[PDB]
DNA sequence: AAAAAAAAAAAAAAAAAAA
DNA sequence: TTTTTTT
């Protein structure tokens, strides 16, 4: 599990991020480092909190974000060239070619 | 407490317990008949003006400097008082306590541990305040014919000068100066309420090896109210007040801007070309009978400083100089040496 | 005890009918209140009493009932209370307004004023008077007073009084239809409350004379007591003490052995003439009695003073959208050596003026962290304060150099913004500015330059309304005459007076220029830039700027303003434009 | 038991909900307003009405406006009842059931912080201050659906408190809610929630006392609608909160003086005191402090004005004249801005290389003329345009920085003064003074149009779309006219080439 | 069920200062 | 203008 910010170039200027947490199920470990820009497609649930009740006095919720895939984003902005999660990747095909 | 005293809404008579340690647990259902009926006859309060109480205090105290052996670190020892002896001692004095030296169990820390480990304290008996008593020059005939004394004696200011320090020779003008200090110049006001204060500003300056720091310690010992400083050591010296996150329960007690005891004290300072800027700051604040009003957390509680200013500084070469003066100075600000 | 229940009662209403304040004055030795109070209050619609105790005891059954009040405070003054309530009616004879209002006493002057470092427990349950500085406060808390429950299963709702905070919770719907045990259930919104509110209060520092530390003492107040003081207050409270065992474990049902002490206060107490205006502002010679009436002990100096008032008079401030706001205010500089008493100016308009922060060289806004609570609290700094009045600053040459930039900001916009911590806003200053500043060295040269002695930017010092500079020289006559006049003050003028004609000045007072002075401005601008030229080719400095323009728009605006006109006339502009000529003409370095 | 007050109150609502017919102007004989807002949530489905006061205030006069306004909170479920059956009587299709929601605003007065008193619970009331701190959006349960384990027995619309509630009884005859209880989160109701901070304005607060604080508590539609630093005007009803550490949870569980007006004696309690304070609860906030698509906004006025000033033929003949009325003289300066204000096209090539598409403009003069007047102008008009000084005592400069707690990770940055700047027009004052790091930034910045920095173990890309706007002084006073712009002003031969206008 | 925190040591970035 | 040192 990872905690996730917003990214420092798409928060309004003067703002304060946005925290979240990612759990990495198998086979997506240690995929994600330390102080890159990335982007996750994921499942978005809620869980109950005893604290979290304790300190706001309402039934509020946590949320997780379960990643299902990730995609490195660091330096390349450049992101209509082509589709999926790795454009320096090849195809066999491509290979031939 | 000493005896807790509780009411039932009309049980007859109201019952009464007596607690000796220092915590204990209260009543709920009283033992009269109407109540030892299945149910109660009204519920029971606990009353406080019917209870017992008594004026209770705590101190500690601290081994002297004579008594400890070589490479120790003195201890402590605390000290309960209860009574009409409360309030018969003062920090910072010294005395002989006669009292009971009793245990006290740990579980109020309530660690579970120390199984046979207890603590220990002392009961107040009966406290001799010895040191010595400043009589706010209380008029008796003693004294009375010893001014009659003084005033037989003819001349007394020379003689005084002559009295101060035998120890450091010569310096005959320092130390008359030294006495038109400890009389004070001319206060209580004018006309229009235009601010004048008795307070004499004087700086020593000199070479090392001249005594000045000496004779500023003779000074402070032959005046009731000298507090005396020197450069760093410490930070509370100035700008905080000495009750500062003081409490157990850390309440936070200030008075804001002040200094030690500036109302009608004697700042006596040594290395007056070594302190910071707060200090500096702190000292033209002090100026002419100007209080200090500086203020962190809303507090503006400010101390009235009229208080005698006397400081010994060196020069920044550690020697006279053949140029001039005035740029060689003390590195001090021009303002503050007028 | 059951003793002041019957006669007592009776007692104290017939001396409330019986008493006239001559008894009083007998006992000085140099009038029925209670009746014509108590009407008044029938025809105000008030709902309060002050009670006295010394005219109290100027009678001699009184007295008796005076030692049970100090033994027994609370029945007494409930009793006291019913005892008005009757008297409504009892004198009376609409009774409307009456049923609607409670009645409460306010007892004072019971006994000699006490200090915290004398405090015995022979003193519980006993009505003192102690008088101190409040230290701080306390957010309302809500107290309960009146339980709402509601039985869930047969929505069946109760209303159930309490006592001493403890509830007796019903252990059964009355609904015997249902009649189930287990359905009650409460609602917190729909109960009802009082406001209680926790003051810390300081003894005064007169009872610590030996250097120590003061102490403090926690106060309670109640209804119309609630925020009666704040921060820095100096008051005198009248109330019964109190002990209250404390918790300790909250988990556990012991108690400790000891009792905090806290005391319950129920009286506290702190420590047309605009015809008389026009008759004073109609006299010839206001100006000068006025400009010499603020700086009694000040010899000579007048044309600074003339100065300084006419700044705290101030000028006038408009809106017009075509073009934005103007400026109003008006800053002037002191400088000279540390021999003319300089900083007492700034003290005498400090207090003279309605509001205004005297500092010295952290004084704009900052956010800061909450020290007893752990929290954020935006605060906003001396200048800020400012607003619509005077800040005064001295040393001005120890300005560091990050506050500097600050000022640049605030002078030319009157408005400063702040993006720190996610906190984006502007906020508005709208102050006056007088400064003191001090020349390098023992002396300032006078055939030194202005700039280099006082070290400050070229721009700042340009962009000031006005400056004024003081230079002691040592002459035989001058000298005289200051000694001769120190020596006599230490061997016609008017009271807050001022206070009021200025604020009456300031804001019903809109005066504005006329066609006439707009040839005379011109004509002195056009005369000074004449003046600022000579026909040889030395190509001299532009000395008649843009803003001497504004300034004697300003000046002359701020000379209507005083006198109480509504227009400006020539002598306004004359003696606007000589003021601000004056200080040029000894503005001028060495040469020329 | 029927609350007949209750129902009489939610009697009167839909009735003048439904007819209260009120006339705009002479061409609208009758309106019906309410029924056009719920014709707008058919059209949009939308949730949340708005309910001006003032229309509420002659409507029965006291029997109804001061009875709603007062006890609220005892009278806010009838009222929701009355708008369910309206609106399922005209739209049953919109409830596809729907947490309808009421927001009343235009209230006769606004209380300030130091004026909130206990009485007044319950009741409607309008505060206005500046918020200071947000929280996150979080959901919470609104509507639960337990299941009694072992026999289903489905416990649904169950209500909930301050505290997690659960079901006290099992309706299946067999079962005897022995079993405990499962929540179904797919069927339970969530609903948005966000708490934030006030505090009194610098104009209410006497004296150098502390501000006074409270805490807001906002839901629905209503989020995200407070920015801090925004003094802000809301609406709502005035609650208390109790502390729920005391009160039964499944969890386990200045200040130190306690005095708290507790109460005890309860069940749940046992040997505890439950204390409270004082929150505020809001339903409607206010702040008071393609050409296609513009076409589309369509009126009388925008139709014939702006078609008059295209088919004009001295417009900008015209147009430069209208630039900064206030100042004299100057005629270029006036084009030069207008010209900076209309920008230039942004265009970017195939290859992810940006090409700069603004203008940037410097001013040249001798002090005390007009100078700061057309920067103070132009903050004045250009929308989202920003005002500063070269030298800022700020530590964030002009570029950037970056701001740490002691002993605190990641050095979260802080945006500096052209980072605000961005996605918007910049005007700087005072140029020529100018601190050598952040010009050598800018320098670089500006070709690139965006500022990067790296520092202590953390890295980050900024974005600074801005168009420059600056004033600077020669050397000397005055400019010489012997010399040139090189001889007369100090400032670096790269940064000239950047500004496109002198 | 809970000791939890003031006092130190060491690693930076920003600003201001001296050459 | 540059490097140093302090906060
Ligand atoms: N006039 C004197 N008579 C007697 N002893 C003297 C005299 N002058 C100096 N001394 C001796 O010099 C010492 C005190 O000088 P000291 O250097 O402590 O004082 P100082 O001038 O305030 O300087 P410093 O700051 O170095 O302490 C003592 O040992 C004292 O005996
Ligand atoms: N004209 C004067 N009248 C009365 N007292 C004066 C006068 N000039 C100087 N003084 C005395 O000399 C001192 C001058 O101090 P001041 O010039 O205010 O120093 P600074 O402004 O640097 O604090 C004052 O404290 C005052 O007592
Ligand atoms: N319409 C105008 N024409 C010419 N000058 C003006 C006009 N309006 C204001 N001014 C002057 O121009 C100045 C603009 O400020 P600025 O030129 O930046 O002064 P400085 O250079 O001293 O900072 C103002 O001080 C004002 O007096
Ligand atoms: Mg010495
Ligand atoms: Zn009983
Ligand atoms: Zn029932
Ligand atoms: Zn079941």
């Amino acid at each position: 599990r990872v905690t996730l910010q917003e990214a420092p170039g798409t928060v309004p200027p003067g703002r304060l991020p946005r925290h979240r947490e990612v759990i990495l199920l198998a086979d997506l470990v240690d995929v994600s480092k330390p102080g890159e820009e990335v982007e996750v497609t994921g499942i978005y649930k809620n869980n109950y909190d005893g604290n979290l009740n304790a300190k706001n006095g309402f039934p509020v919720f946590a949320t997780i974000i379960e990643a299902n895939s990730i995609k490195r984003r660091e330096g390349n902005t450049a992101n209509e060239g082509e589709e999926g999660l790795d454009v320096f990747s090849w195809t066999e095909e491509e290979e031939r070619e | 407490v000493e005896v807790i005293a509780y009411t039932c809404d009309q049980c007859g008579y109201e019952v009464f317990q007596e607690v000796n340690s220092r915590t204990f647990t209260p009543l709920s259902e009283c033992t009269s008949e109407e109540c030892s009926q299945n149910q109660t006859k009204g519920q029971l309060f606990m009353s406080t003006r019917a209870s017992k109480f008594s004026a209770f205090q705590e101190c500690k105290i601290q081994e002297l400097s004579q008594q400890v052996p070589v490479g120790h670190i003195p201890r402590s020892l605390n000290i309960h008082v209860n009574g009409t002896l409360v309030r018969s001692l003062s920090p910072g004095d010294i005395v002989d306590v006669t009292g009971i030296f009793l245990p006290a169990p740990y579980t109020g820390f309530k660690a579970l541990k120390a199984g046979l480990l207890t603590e220990t304290y002392l009961e107040a008996q009966f406290v001799r305040q010895h040191k010595k008593k400043f009589a706010s020059f209380s008029l008796t005939s003693d004294v009375e014919e010893r001014v009659m004394e003084l005033i037989t004696s003819g001349d007394v200011y020379n003689r005084l000068a002559k009295s101060i320090a035998p120890e450091i020779y010569g310096n005959l003008d320092v130390k008359k100066a030294l006495l038109l200090l400890l009389v004070g110049g001319v206060d209580k006001r004018v006309g229009d309420g235009m601010k004048i204060r008795g307070d004499i500003n004087v700086c020593l300056m000199g070479d090392p090896g001249v005594a000045k720091s000496q004779l500023l310690k003779a000074i402070c010992k032959i005046s009731p109210r000298g507090v005396y400083t020197t450069g760093k050591g410490s930070s509370g010296v100035g700008l905080t007040a000495a009750v500062m996150k003081d409490p157990v329960t850390d309440e936070m007690i200030l008075e804001g801007g002040a200094l030690v005891l500036a109302d009608n004290g004697i700042c006596c300072i040594d290395e007056f070309d070594k302190m910071d800027e707060s200090d500096r700051t702190a000292i033209h604040e002090v100026m002419e009978q100007q209080t200090i009003s500086i203020s962190k957390a809303g507090i503006n509680t400010t101390l009235n400083a009229r208080t005698s200013i006397l400081a010994a500084a060196n020069p920044l070469y550690g020697r006279y100089n053949p140029r001039l003066s005035p740029l060689d100075n003390i590195n001090l600000p021009a303002a503050l040496l007028s | 005890t059951n003793v002041s229940i019957q006669e007592c009662t009776t007692n104290f209403r017939n001396f409330l009918m019986s008493f006239k304040y001559k008894f009083r004055k007998i006992l000085d030795e140099r009038e029925l209140y209670y009746i014509k109070q108590l009407n008044e209050m029938r025809e105000l619609g008030t709902s309060n009493l002050n009670l006295d105790a010394r005219n109290l005891l100027a009678y001699k059954q009184t007295e008796d009932l005076y030692h049970q009040l100090l033994n027994y405070p609370q029945e007494v003054i409930s009793i006291m209370d019913q005892t008005i309530k009757d008297c409504m009616v009892s004198l009376i004879v609409d009774l409307d307004e009456i049923e609607t209002k409670f009645y409460k006493v306010r007892p004072y002057n019971v006994g000699s004023c006490k200090g915290m470092r004398e405090l015995n427990p022979n003193d519980i349950d006993k009505l003192i008077n102690l008088k101190g500085l409040v230290l701080r406060s306390t957010p309302v808390i809500p107290d309960m007073k009146v339980a709402f429950f509601k039985c869930n299963v047969c929505d069946h709702t109760m209303a159930v009084e309490i006592d001493r905070g403890v509830i007796q919770e019903p252990a059964r719907c009355e609904r015997i239809d249902c009649n189930e045990p287990n359905s009650m259930s409460l609602i917190h919104n729909r109960c009802s409350f009082a406001d209680k509110q926790v003051i810390k209060l300081q003894e005064t520092p007169d009872f610590v004379p030996d250097g120590q530390t003061p102490h403090s003492i926690s106060l309670c107040v109640y209804d119309e007591l609630v925020d009666s003081c704040r921060a820095g207050d100096r008051i005198e409270v009248t109330g019964t003490f109190r002990s209250i065992p404390i918790r300790a474990n909250s988990r556990q049902r012991v108690l400790k052995s000891l009792y905090k002490t806290y005391v319950d206060v129920v009286h506290v107490k702190k420590v047309q003439d605009l015809a008389k205006i026009r008759e004073v502002a109609a006299r010839e010679d206001l100006y000068s009695l006025l400009a010499r009436s603020i700086a009694p002990s000040i010899y000579e100096l007048e044309d600074v003073k003339k100065g300084i008032l006419l700044q705290l008079f101030g000028g006038t401030n408009k809106t017009f959208t075509k073009g934005g706001r103007y400026r109003g205010d008006i800053n002037i500089l002191l400088c000279g050596d540390p021999s003319t008493s300089k900083s007492q100016i700034l003290q005498y308009v400090h207090k003279i003026t309605p509001r205004g922060v005297y500092t010295s060289g952290g004084l704009t806004a900052y956010i800061t962290r909450d020290v007893d609570t752990k929290q954020l609290v935006l605060e906003s700094g001396a200048l800020v304060l400012s607003d619509g009045g005077v800040c005064c600053i001295d040393e001005f040459d120890k300005m560091s150099d990050s506050t500097r930039s600050v000022l640049h900001e605030v002078m030319e916009q009157q408005t400063i913004s702040i993006a720190k911590a996610g906190i984006i806003t502007t906020l508005n200053a709208r102050s006056s500015i007088l400064a003191s500043a001090n020349p390098i060295g023992s002396r300032y040269n006078p055939n030194l330059p202005v700039t280099e002695n006082i070290d400050l930017p070229p721009p700042l010092l340009s962009r000031f309304d006005l400056v004024y500079l003081v230079l002691d020289k040592v002459d035989e006559k001058n000298d005289r005459e200051l000694a001769k006049h120190l020596t006599n003050l230490y061997l016609v003028l008017p009271v807050e007076f001022l206070t009021m004609y200025i604020s009456y000045a300031k804001e019903h007072i809109h005066p504005i220029i006329t066609e006439a002075a707009k040839t005379e401005l011109v004509r002195a601008y056009v005369g000074m830039r004449k003046m600022g030229d000579d026909s040889r080719s030395d190509e001299k400095r532009i000395t008649a700027t843009t803003r001497q323009l504004e300034s004697m728009i300003r000046l002359a605006e701020a000379h209507a303003k005083m006198k109480l006109k509504n227009v400006v006339e020539l002598e306004d502009v004359q003696e606007a434009v000589r003021l601000i000529r004056s200080a040029i003409k000894d503005y001028a370095t060495d040469p020329k | 038991v029927d609350d007949v007050t209750g129902e009489k109150v939610r009697e009167a609502f839909e009735q003048f909900l439904e007819d209260f017919s009120v006339q705009s102007t002479d061409t609208g004989e009758v309106e019906k307003v309410y029924r056009a807002q719920i014709e707008f949530m058919k059209i949009y489905d939308l949730n949340t009405i708005y309910i001006d006061y003032q229309h509420l205030s002659m409507r029965e006069n006291g029997a109804l406006a001061m009875a709603i306004s007062e006890q609220y909170y005892r009278f806010l479920p009838f009222l929701q009842k009355g708008l369910r059956r309206v609106v399922r009587k005209y739209a049953p299709e919109l409830l596809n059931e729907r947490v309808f929601q009421i927001s009343f605003f235009n209230l006769p007065t606004v209380h300030r912080i130091r004026d909130i008193r206990s009485e007044k619970i319950g009741s409607l009331l309008s505060i206005s201050g500046t918020v200071t701190r947000t929280s996150e959006v979080r959901p919470e349960l609104y509507k639960a659906s337990f299941t009694c384990d072992m026999c289903r027995a489905i416990v649904d619309n169950v209500e909930q408190s301050f505290k997690y509630t659960e079901p006290t009884f099992c309706p299946n005859p067999s079962c005897e809610n022995r079993a405990f209880w499962t929540l179904n989160v797919t069927r339970s109701r969530f609903l948005d929630w966000q708490k934030v901070r006030i505090q009194e304005n610098a104009n209410e607060i006497p004296t150098g006392s502390m501000p006074r604080t409270l805490d807001v508590i906002l839901r629905g539609d209503s989020v995200e609608r407070a920015k801090p630093g925004d003094r802000c005007k809301f609406t709502g009803v005035e609650i208390v909160v109790p502390d729920v550490t005391q009160l039964g949870l499944p969890g386990v569980k200045k200040t130190t003086e306690g005095l708290n007006s507790g109460v005890t004696g309860l069940r749940s309690l046992g040997v505890r005191d439950l204390t409270y304070k004082i929150s505020f609860l809001a339903c409607h906030v206010i702040s008071i402090g393609d050409q296609e698509v513009f076409l589309n906004s369509l009126s009388s006025d925008e139709i014939n004005e702006l078609k008059e000033m295209v088919k004009d033929e001295h417009i900008y003949d015209k147009l430069v004249r209208s630039i900064a009325p206030a100042v004299f003289g100057h005629e270029a300066v006036k084009k030069g801005i207008l010209l900076q204000m209309l920008g230039g096209v942004h265009k970017s090539t195939v290859e992810g290389i940006k090409l700069r598409g603004d203008i940037n403009i410097c001013v040249v003069g001798d002090p005390s003329t007009s100078k700061s007047q057309f920067l103070k102008y132009v903050v004045g008009f250009a929308p989202r345009s920003v005002y500063t000084s070269g030298k800022a005592s700020s530590a964030a400069g002009l570029t950037a920085a970056v701001v740490r707690d002691e002993e605190g990770g990641d050095y979260t940055i802080e945006a500096g003064a052209l980072m605000l700047a961005d996605n918007g027009i910049c005007c700087i004052d005072e140029f020529d003074k100018m601190d050598i790091s952040d010009q050598v930034a800018i320098h670089e910045a500006m070709e690139q149009q965006t500022i990067s920095i790296a520092k202590a173990g953390i890295h980050a890309t900024l974005n600074a779309r801005t168009s420059i706007l600056a004033a600077a002084n020669p050397v000397g006073g005055r400019y010489n006219r012997k010399l040139s712009l090189r001889g007369n002003l100090n400032m670096t031969a790269p940064i000239m080439s950047r500004f496109d206008l002198f």
